[PDB]
RNA sequence: GCUAAACCUAGCCCCAAACCCACUCCACCUUACUACCACAACCUUAGCCAAACCAUUUACCCAAAUAAAGUAUAGGCGAUA
RNA sequence: GCUACCUAAGAACAGCUAAAAGAGCACACCCGUCUAUGUAGCAAAAUAGUGGGAAGAUUUAUAGGUAGAGGCGACAAACCUA
RNA sequence: CCUCCGCAUAAGCCUGCGUCAGAUCACUGAACUGACAAUUAACAGCCCAAUAUCUACAAUCAACCAACAAGUCAUUAUUACCCUCACUGUCAACCCAACACAGGCAUGCUCAUAAGGAAAGGUUAAAAAAAGUAAAAGGAACUCGGCAAAUCUUACCCC
């Protein structure tokens, strides 16, 4: 039996919880024609291309929201392939699965035959990220290994439980968006595109107002944190044997107007209680607040395209191995 | 192999155990692909009155005295609603058999967002 | 808020608290329209504190401070929904002259009896309705002979009540 | 408002309205370490996380932000001197985080 | 091996003696009608 | 013999009750107390109309009803027909004369060492490895899921020419768009509805592959026909239809150009997948349907032979065996059989790899074949990119 | 000296008299006790048993107690009716 | 709801030899040859060992059907809730 | 020291070794009585506007080959169509066999365990009884019969 961790999460606060379950420090901020491009792509899925079935509002988000994204991403890694020779030869999956299972902390079982003795809880992350993009080289990292940092990691004082997440048990994964056979094991960047049942026009229907920053990270945490600890798994690093280098990766999350950005380092896998009795290392997360691309589109044009948001995808697809 | 329990949607097997249900009042629809609708419409909406400068309060002084319980009949309702007005109409000229609907009856009950019989209106 | 699930903290765990007499139907019946909707929400939150504190005590496995409060509470709204009720009856008489609410009919079921059976509402009308043509409102022949027996069954225990009643009047002469 | 029959609604229908609304809560101790904006409460059966929702913010005026809701199966063991069985009632559970912190 | 013939389920057990299967047929209103005389507090399962 | 037996059918209404013959009277019913007694007579009742209107219970006209029902009967040929004749029938609709392989024009394109991309085996076998093998968790994945993975990454492939080629930063390749072209053939009418994503979309139109002395001598040949089957057999047969002309795009759309249709078999079952002639069938028709549109757009509803052709390209695939066409729309006046004919360049069963081992074969604890692809030719490839760099 | 023993009253039976209950709110013929969508009922009782077997046959409520009278009559003219 | 038979929609069968099969050896599974124990027993028919089949006329889960003047039956007067 | 068992789902059951207080093969206690707690949906159940119209080509790594018993899975045209996450299952040592019964019991993962368990209340070393291990010389002489233990053979006859 492990928990199903979903990186996609209507539970509240749910960032707190997921900085607790992958011994993750969170911190605030970082470590030409492409507008052409760019604004063509929004015009094409809302506009120019027309619908013989008409959109229903429920159904927007599959139907516009996912091929845009899947365009933008397309197009400007092939027209960046002349500046950045790494995304030439570098693979991309659309709605390509990302598994990590790994084991943090212990539990007494309360009830039943087995109660009283000792148990470890486990964690499983399923993850479907819209588009990835995989590299034959490892990206360079932000900081070292042993970087200390004066920020405390969430504990969580009740079960894991209490927060809405329920064990089941199936087939354990490791996978980092193909099998173990493929060269390009190394990860550069993920886009992922929020549900229509986390929208933030519903958010702000509930009084949770708050929670929409909230949203963006615990999923980037989370699916983070799986993809580099599967990459470190690749190259054969483990609980017991913790990494020898910092594995990073970096991460898109939008919701088709709203962007927000993640670098990920991994420093360890040291997470069972006995290996992590006495490690200081953490893992580290950065991040943004999301901001809008665009304000709107009424007939042909975008009102108020925000250039600074466009850019920042181009210095995360500009990211090269050194 | 029991009678004498009460049958609950705890029983049955799976697809028994998503049949029934407790006494909740349904609210909207179910579509292709198992997606519930929920129409705001059909949800009940709390009519919550202002409480501010209220003098009544739950329990009442003994201090007060009692009086003889009488309850609430039409007839009397009828004298002390409708019967000024109509025998003040008598009076002049103003008073007719035809359109008495001006001291508060309806013909119908058809027309009306609050109908009487049969009910429409939740308590 | 949240804090008004319980009641003033300066009368908590007091042992008594002095409350006031549960409101009679002729005082609600003076009491007017508007004001009577008013009365009953503050009698709603009451209750709720009251519900609270019942489950809180059963908890701690303490004698609560006044168990008697909620009885007072319940009459009182009990009183209040009876008045509001039969304003609503008396316009109902006055307008339709329906001493019922809901529309129904002296039917007979298959076990042949007769029940009074209420109506529901739905969309379609009573031919188009499957579910509702399945139910049977009516008693084939087999049924009478049951019907007997089920009243001679009453009579039996009927007769055997009466009998009782005598013999204990006679004893009851006979001692005095 | 429970034990009372709803009226239909057809499409372009007026609002569904309650003025009086039967249902009585109680907010309960829990037995099990919870987070800090979680509180708990035990609910008439008839009752949804929609109405408790709208009941709470409507006459407490307390802005809620997530509720969950089980029901509680009340055991059946017990027996009396007849050896019938006493059935304690079965409940609803309520839970509700709170918003803004 | 025998005595293990009874091998339970709901669907089958209302399928089989169930009030609507009862009241399907006029042999099985009778049997109703019998257990409501009797004074039987399961009429059916 | 009629089909459906008597017992299946919805059971002839029992007879009516002989009091409602007898002039005199009115019967008595059981309408009175609103359920059925077996005592009292059958009513009949008006026929019921919900008067307002909701979408979940709705009821459509009768076929008659439709505004848009028409006497003439057009015929529409979509993505899920089959022709009978397969290319042969696709001719003759499209009014066309194929030819045996590419152009040469397109052929030289891979005839320099230059245009060849670097470590191209290795790439192209990795293409095929990571659809064909290495893609999800499960061992063998299925077709719906390798075939559109595997053209996605050809794709990709071709593209990463951009550094040499700057003209390939003038394209985009677009999903879930629709084309509908109507025309006439001995005044049959018929109608192309294109659906299914990948069709690549450029700025520039294709320049002419055959000259006008080619054009000029396509009037001597004759269309062959098959008999007894109509050429319209197979197509879904229409009575309520509108006619209109459509790029799929509104007015001024950037790259609003078709450069290449692409079209996938990702069906599982062997039943469900197309064969290779009806699979060419379908692109010429689709590749026409895209022509005929563009065509209809900026030179009007005449019909008339064009002064500039138009050029679409296609490429149909399973996800191992290719087919490539090239289309030459140089005539609309289609309605008469005689004349001017468009132009079809047909390359088929070109599979680029025969087959592929995702699990190692052993007999007698020893590998007879290792795990891989199994006859993999790059030829195929080259003319994949062959019709990528054509126009760039 | 243990185990025990002891109890009078719940109630019930047969009569007479008299023609009986069908019931706040909610739910209940679908898998009853589940708010909310296009078929239909009437049709000879048989048998045990008696006849010392068994085969035709063998009392069964029909609308005033008594008497007419176990009479007329019926019946393997016998059991019996 | 056992069992006999059928109907609908499913599921299971490792390893080794085989010109490749209602094949052979042999797990799981299904059955029950022979022996001993047990005989108010662990058990109103079991246990230990030894055996028969184990890609098929195979085994098995779920739902439905056939009813006693009868059903069902690779006929044993077999089975239809010990 | 043992493990052909375990963990999960389904099917079945219905609070049936959680806490606290009294209370009684074994504790003066607990799988007894009473009081108090609990199982939170993303998994699973619960679905779908209409009328026509479409649907020849198995599965087996589907490729080559090879069949026979001939096979689980597709639409299009037009009309109608804009609101959102409600309701229910979620515990345990548990079910069918009158029992805390050496019996019965579907699927997935682990094929020997990271999981789960304990054959001996204490002693003594009688007979008879059950199950083993070894046995000089002999090797069926036993017996209805090589039944059983062994050992791990050959040629026939009847059907
Ligand atoms: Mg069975
Ligand atoms: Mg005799
Ligand atoms: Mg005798
Ligand atoms: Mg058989
Ligand atoms: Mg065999
Ligand atoms: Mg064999
Ligand atoms: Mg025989
Ligand atoms: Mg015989
Ligand atoms: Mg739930
Ligand atoms: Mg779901
Ligand atoms: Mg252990
Ligand atoms: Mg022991
Ligand atoms: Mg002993
Ligand atoms: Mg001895
Ligand atoms: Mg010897
Ligand atoms: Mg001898
Ligand atoms: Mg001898
Ligand atoms: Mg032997």
């Amino acid at each position: 039996m492990k928990y199903m961790v979903y990186p996609q999460t209507f539970a509240l606060n749910a960032d707190r919880w997921y900085q607790y379950f992958t011994k993750t420090v969170f911190l605030s901020g970082l470590p030409a024609a492409l507008r052409a491009v760019a604004c063509d792509c929004l015009l094409q899925e809302h506009f120019y291309l027309r619908r013989r079935r008409r959109v229903h509002r429920y159904e927007e988000s599959e139907v516009i929201s996912l091929p845009f994204l899947d365009q933008l991403v397309s197009t400007l890694v092939g027209l960046l392939s002349p500046h950045n020779p790494a995304l030439a030869a570098a693979a991309l999956d659309y709605r390509c699965p990302v598994h990590f299972y790994w084991v943090r902390g212990e539990e007494i079982i309360p009830r039943g035959h087995r109660r009283g003795r000792i148990d470890d809880l486990r964690y499983q992350i399923d993850d479907k990220p819209n588009n990835q993009i995989r590299i034959s080289k490892q990206l360079a990292e932000f900081v070292p290994l042993d970087y200390s940092v004066p920020i405390e990691i969430p504990t969580i004082k009740c079960k894991p439980d209490k927060l809405p997440l329920f064990k089941r048990q199936y087939e354990n994964h490791i996978f980092v968006g193909s099998k173990t056979a493929d060269p390009c094991c190394y990860g550069h960047t993920q886009f992922h595109l929020l549900p229509d049942k986390l929208r933030r026009e519903r958010l702000l229907r509930q009084n949770c107002a708050d929670q929409i920053e909230v949203v963006f990270r615990a999923n980037a945490i989370a699916s983070l944190f799986a993809w580099t600890g599967a990459q470190a798994m690749y190259q054969g690093f483990w609980s017991e044997a913790d990494v020898t280098r910092p594995f990073v990766s970096q991460a898109v999350i939008t919701d088709g107007k709203y962007f927000s950005f993640f670098c990920y380092q991994l420093n360890t896998l040291a997470l069972t209680t006995q290996a992590d009795q006495n490690n200081p290392r953490k893992n580290i997360c950065w991040g943004t607040q999301s901001k809008p691309l665009y304000e709107t589109i009424e007939d042909n044009d975008v009102k108020g395209f925000n250039d600074d948001v466009l850019l920042q995808i181009v210095h995360f697809l500009l990211n090269r191995p050194k | 192999a029991d009678r004498m329990s009460k049958w609950t949607s705890k029983r049955g097997p799976r697809s028994f155990r998503g049949r029934k249900g407790r006494g909740a009042k349904g609210i909207g629809f179910l579509t292709s692909g198992w997606r519930f609708v929920q129409i705001k419409e059909m949800v009940p909406e709390f009519v919550v009155p202002d409480l501010t400068g209220f003098k009544l309060k739950p329990y009442v002084s003994y201090l007060a005295p009692e009086s003889e319980e009488t309850p609430l009949t039409a007839a009397q309702l009828f004298s002390e609603a409708v019967a000024p007005a109509i025998e003040k109409d008598f009076k002049d000229g103003t008073f007719d058999p035809d359109n008495l609907e001006k001291y508060g009856f309806e013909p119908t009950q058809e027309g009306k967002l609050f109908q009487l019989y049969p009910r429409n209106f939740l308590r | 808020g949240l804090e008004e699930f319980f009641d003033d903290p300066k009368n908590w765990g007091q042992e008594k608290v002095k409350s006031g007499a549960a409101w009679t139907c002729q005082q609600l019946r003076n009491k007017s329209n508007e004001d009577l909707h008013k009365l009953w929400y503050v009698l709603l939150k009451e209750r709720n504190m009251l519900l609270t504190l019942e489950q809180e005590a059963k908890r701690q496995r303490l004698p609560m401070p006044s168990p008697e409060r909620l009885d007072k509470v319940v009459d009182s709204m009990d009183a209040l929904d009876k008045v509001v009720q039969e304003r609503e009856d008396a316009l109902r008489l006055l307008q339709t002259g329906q001493e019922r609410a809901r529309p129904g009919a002296w039917r007979r079921d298959i076990f042949g009896r007769i029940i009074w059976h209420k109506f529901k509402q739905w969309v379609i009308p009573w031919h188009l309705n499957k579910r509702y043509n399945r139910k049977r409102f009516f008693a084939l022949p087999y049924v009478d002979h049951f019907l007997r027996l089920e009243r001679e069954k009453r009579a039996r225990i009927k007769a055997r009540k009466e009998n009782l009643e005598r013999k204990k009047a006679k004893i009851l002469l006979k001692k005095f | 408002a429970r034990n009372v029959v709803y009226p239909l609604y057809r499409l372009g229908g007026p609002q569904l309205r309650v003025f009086r609304t039967n249902f009585f809560i109680q907010l309960v101790r829990p037995g099990v370490a919870q987070p800090e904006d979680t509180v708990q409460f035990r609910i008439p059966m008839e009752m949804t996380r929609v109405d408790l929702r709208n009941y709470l913010e409507g006459i407490y005026n307390v802005p809620v932000a997530a509720v969950r809701t089980r029901v509680q199966h009340g055991s059946n063991k017990r027996r009396d001197h007849r050896n019938v069985r006493i059935k304690k009632p079965d409940y609803k559970v309520a839970y509700v985080q709170l918003a803004h912190g | 091996a025998r005595g293990n013939e009874y091998q339970p389920s709901n669907i089958k057990r209302k399928n089989k003696h169930g009030w609507v299967r009862r009241l399907s047929t006029p042999a099985g209103v009778q049997v109703i009608l019998r257990r409501m005389l009797k004074g039987r507090k399961s009429l059916s399962h | 013999y009629e089909w459906g037996v008597r017992s299946t059918r919805k059971s002839e209404p029992p007879p009516l009750d002989r009091v409602y013959e007898i002039p005199g009277l009115e019967p008595i019913t059981f309408a009175g107390k609103m359920h059925f007694v077996p005592w009292l007579a059958r009513p009949i009742f008006p026929p019921w109309d919900r008067g307002y209107k909701d979408p979940r219970f709705y009821r459509s006209p009768p076929l008659h009803e439709h505004p848009l029902y028409k006497d003439q009967a057009c015929y529409i040929f979509h993505h899920r027909c089959r022709l009978l004749e397969g290319v042969k029938q696709a001719l003759w609709l499209t009014k066309t004369k194929l030819i045996e392989g590419l152009p040469e024009k397109v052929l030289s394109l891979v005839d320099d060492p230059r245009n060849h991309i670097e470590n191209q085996d290795e790439c192209v076998l990795n293409v095929i490895s990571h659809a064909r093998l290495w893609q999800t968790t499960e061992e063998i994945p299925k077709r719906e899921t390798y075939c559109p993975v595997i053209v996605d990454n050809l794709i990709q492939l071709c593209k990463s020419q951009i550094l040499k080629h700057p003209s390939l930063a003038r394209r985009i390749c677009v999903q879930n768009s629709t084309f509908s072209a109507t025309w006439n053939r001995e005044s049959l009418l018929l109608q192309v509805r294109g659906s299914g994503g990948a069709r690549l979309s450029t700025k520039d139109p294709l320049p002419t592959i055959a000259s006008r002395e080619e054009i000029e001598a396509t009037k001597n040949h004759v269309l062959e026909t098959f008999y007894p089957i109509s050429p319209i057999i197979d197509l879904h047969e229409c009575n309520i239809y509108d006619v209109k002309n459509d790029t799929g795009f509104q007015e001024g759309y950037p790259y609003p150009y078709p450069h290449t249709l692409y079209l996938l078999d990702k069906a599982n079952l062997r039943p469900h997948r197309l064969q290779p002639d009806q699979l060419r069938a379908k692109m010429i028709l689709f590749a026409f349907g895209s022509a005929l549109a563009q065509a209809r757009l900026l030179y009007g509803n005449d019909a008339k032979v064009l002064e500039q052709p138009v050029v679409v390209q296609s490429v149909g695939t399973d996800g191992r065996v290719f087919h490539f066409l090239v289309f030459q729309l140089n005539t609309t006046d289609l309605d008469c059989n005689e004349g001017v004919k468009n132009l079809a360049w047909v390359d088929s069963d070109q599979l680029l790899y025969q087959h592929f081992w995702c699990l190692p074969v052993i007999k007698k604890r020893v590998v007879v074949e290792p795990v891989g692809p199994v006859g993999f030719k790059p030829e195929t490839f080259r003319k994949f990119l062959a019709l990528y760099l054509h126009g760039a």
